[PDB]
């Protein structure tokens, strides 16, 4: 889920802090990461060029299979407390079809 | 370099310089693609016409040093317990270690004196037993490999006259997997050759580079999905 | 990979098939605001900021705690009054200065109000002295006051 | 690799999935692919032509460790039960193993002595039965395939004046199955090679990833469709 | 494998992994597929041209097993019943097996001993007779064939002053159906070459695997209907 | 060239962006793809077909000054606190040092004197092992490799009636990382290998340049993500 | 095999000649029902 | 006949039971089958990721 987002506090840019879940799901799968970033370990979610890019989830069944489906529900979210204005544009999805 | 390198450098390499940008890869899988590169990169640089410059085990200084920590050097045990059939009359079986991936050397003690053994081809050892003698030249002994059951049976044609008394055998020996984390935490029972625990590369540091980057290879095919890149890459699995 | 697709947020869509969902929409959504609200952020998804708790002074500057559940309210020019059930029935007339309400307690008493018949107000203003305020509740008889 | 890594890492390389929810791709065609590469992997390696190297069976090192686990060595059983007709007057009807896949030295022990069995075209057999002795030569017996039943029957024309004792066959033994788990559980009576149960496999771990590597080759092609891809993939079939 | 085992198994190949995305075969359609699938891989393995290796019935271990199972020795009948004219005046013409594919070799017994025939084709029978002598060599005899009655007769030019006592055919017996279900059972009368009922294959388990990729490859081919893949998968027929 | 140019001019040459607030490519990736560079930049540069030019450790003098850094002398250790077994009756067991890379000279210095160490292959052991005399020539002495653990071990075949006093080794170190800036400041517990604070470059400046423009081709080509620029600079990881 | 063709149903239609049928449309339904009612299967067909 | 559907009971899916029956006619044929799905063998309906 390559997506562009901006959280800000006063006039202050946050660049390490943007969405704090990903649920994604369909009939018969759903996963769920914390989207953390760690600057040298990989981790669910990395910045680079001002672009947010997060692996999508894997199924909680199993914790291995993808999420392979013909559609599929895609949620971003902040669940930890935190007062920042955060401006999200807009997101893509790369799949493999 | 550490387990912990492997895995961190894989997304420097595969993950778009570590930006999530590729499709994103587990450590279990990881540690599958860093086994099999480790098995295809020795296979390729043991047969001189499976790399890219046509030097196999001891060609030049780097091709040692490549395989230097696999050699080993072990005794083969007479397999006496089994009263198994022979295909030669004077065949004594000995059975090699478990832990064996190539034999490149092999030598018998015998009361004569030491002989170095010739692995002979079935088109040889017909060739050589349609002959009146139908023995070795004075300085060799020759070696057939014959019924095994979960090991490796050799038999060992030894002129007559001639007791075995050693059998040593200088072989490569098969790597250990290559493992980034404790696989049972967070996937229940898979294991990569039978460990699931966090194992290290049991080579020369020299290759790590290889290992890694035919793993990056790999995985970017195998994860490109296409029939086309799969058959290519499957080409140097041998 | 092989493919991509792009997701922009017009709105919010539910009640359509899966299957044939918009891209142009979101299914669903929180506390999200798609307007261009004290920034220039329209047609991109952006936070709903908070509330900020007003203190009721009373014009002697004392808290005024309110009794109970409210029924209605009314803003006739700037006066705010509510008309809240509890212990007693009370009116209330609440005017917003810089940083707090002025209030005060018009009456206290026992004019018959349930939760059941909530208020519906109409208020004029016909001078400076004269600012009525008409409701009804679907129980008891039409009032006024000022 | 054991069973559940053959479909552990078979799932990594190929991005099935395990649930059943979605039925992804399931243990009985993960079996089936990995029988059919692991005899197609056989026979590319025994014949020299077949693979990229040119090294058929006893060629290389690598070779000599592939085909180990499949040596077997076993006699000939006479056929004196049925009275069948010969081709030849002096040839003796013998069995074969019935688990038999390729023959590569045979011999004929007899009261003048060991004698390599040289099997002989049906060329070879009309040219030298025109001249005038019509018998082997001295330290060599022919060898041609007769009248068989669910089984392999063989001629063994030895020189007359002589008897047979023994016959030894070292061939290499016909592979079982790859089986992930157990077919009946699921599978009402589905088979694969008459078997059902869990069937580990029986080769050296050297080429595991060989079969691994064409059964994922496969199961991309298959999955196709395309006929070009099921032509060019069924080159390798030999 | 069993007739179930090539059912289930075309469909794991053909039917795009068993997943219903390609056509769809009936029982009959696989049966016939995989009869000219058999009857192809014998005609292509037999003559060396045919194949992709260059090697014919016995030029490998391989090739020798392949045909193992159809290799038959049978004695031809002297053909006295019907007064027929042959072409040569000491002509003795026999009756050939009924079940007859191809011949590899024959042999006859004569009151001077026994003489391996030599298939003689019409240019060099002009040739050999247009010389004074006009006999075979003092070892072989000639066969050339003669008017056939919905069988095989060949006329036995032995050598004059000579009198035929045997005439042995060690030939390639033409295979049986593969059929994997009763076809009266759903299909009115069909047959596949006579026989209606469940036929298994008759063959050495080690070209099965050829047998059914050969026979998803002309499914594939007849389905996809183009006249290019038709008539290219056309070529391997012969 | 120092840490802080690496860094500067890989920006300059990349075209990165130094700021955090856009993450830019950060100094562990850079450090990472240095390293990766400087020993893609050895192997290829030793051995002749790997470059451009065709020319190897010590064919002009450019490639004798780019190694010069790294040529060291060091002495063997013997070996005798195990007791393990060797391949050779007279071979005596030294350890080779630690930071080893290539070795390029070795020479044993003897009651007799002074012989260089000829590291003799897998097939010319078993050749000159097989006849009368079997030991080297007057002025050189054998080497194979051993069994090693986490090192490695090197059997001195030398001549009987011999003693060995010393073993020097001239061989290639290993070189040491480049690491632009103290790893553990940001990235918690990373390493490169096993290094996790400031490493300068260890070799000559004249291929520092070289190091850099590899460096920057393997940051295009890894961000590019393409599998097909991966496999064309994977080419050059050997 | 060589071609496809997708079908949707936003609807039932009759009377009209089965060559020049419109894909978008079901021939003939029983029991089904093409408006999302108690979930959000709207252009899908769900059951009564 | 590629198809999407998905069959529920209470809020759990059932990837097994879709459809029972295919008829197809024309002017002058007209064929019918019931849908069923048997993992091991060949079956008119089959379904896959």
């Amino acid at each position: 889920v390559e997506f562009r987002a901006d959280s800000w506090d006063s006039d202050n840019l946050i660049s390490n802090k943007t969405f704090d879940t990903l649920d994604v799901w369909n009939e018969y799968q759903h996963g769920t990461t914390p989207l953390t970033n760690l600057l040298g370990h990989p981790s669910p979610l990395k910045k680079k060029f001002r672009i947010w890019r997060a692996n999508i989830p894997r199924a909680i069944a199993n914790n291995r299979d993808r999420i392979r489906n013909t559609w599929a529900y895609i949620k971003l979210g902040m669940n930890t407390p935190n007062t920042y204005r955060t401006e999200f544009h807009d997101a893509i999805i790369h799949y493999f079809a | 370099m550490n387990v912990n390198e492997f895995s961190n450098e894989f997304d420097v390499l595969y993950n778009n310089i570590m930006s999530n940008a590729a499709p994103g890869l587990n450590e279990y899988e990881k540690s599958v693609l860093l086994t099999k590169a480790q098995e295809e990169i020795v296979k390729n640089y043991f047969e001189p016409a499976g790399n890219k410059y046509g030097k196999g085990l001891d060609d030049s200084p780097k091709r040692q040093i490549d395989f230097s920590e696999l050699i080993k050097v072990g005794e083969g045990v007479l397999n006496t317990s089994a009263p198994t059939i022979t295909f030669d009359k004077r065949a004594k079986v000995y059975d090699l270690p478990a832990d064996l991936f190539l034999v490149i050397n092999e030598a018998v003690d015998t009361n004569a004196g030491t002989k170095q053994i010739v692995p002979i081809s079935y088109s040889d050892y017909t060739r050589l037993m349609s002959r009146p003698y139908k023995e070795p030249v004075k300085y060799q002994a020759w070696r057939i490999i014959t019924t095994s059951i979960n090991n490796i049976s050799v038999e060992l044609i030894v002129n007559s006259n001639e007791t075995i008394t050693d059998y040593k055998v200088r072989y490569i020996r098969r790597p250990a997997p290559i493992i980034t984390t404790n696989l049972s935490s967070e996937y229940g029972d898979v294991t990569i050759n039978g460990v699931s625990t966090v194992s290290e590369c049991e080579l020369n540091p020299i290759i790590h580079s290889e290992i890694l980057q035919r793993a990056v290879e790999l995985a970017k095919a195998a994860y490109q999905g296409d029939l086309q890149a799969s058959v290519e890459l499957g080409q140097r699995s041998e | 990979a092989l493919k991509k697709e792009q997701h922009f947020f017009k709105g919010m869509q539910r009640d359509l098939s899966v299957s044939k969902f918009n891209p142009e929409y979101a299914f669903d959504a929180q506390n999200i605001r798609i307007t261009a609200r004290e920034h220039d952020t329209l047609l991109s998804v952006s936070n709903e900021k908070g509330n900020k708790e007003i203190p009721l002074q009373s014009p002697s500057g004392d808290p005024v705690v309110i009794d109970g559940v409210l029924l209605g309210q009314n803003v006739l020019n700037n006066y705010v009054t509510l008309f809240t059930k509890g212990t007693n029935d009370n009116i209330y007339r609440l005017e917003n200065k810089g940083t707090y309400f002025e209030t005060l307690i018009l009456f206290s008493g026992n004019l018959n109000f349930s939760t059941d018949y909530p208020i519906e107000s109409i208020s004029v203003y016909e001078n400076n002295n004269i600012q009525k305020v008409y409701w009804v509740d679907g129980l008891n008889q039409a009032r006024v006051i000022n």
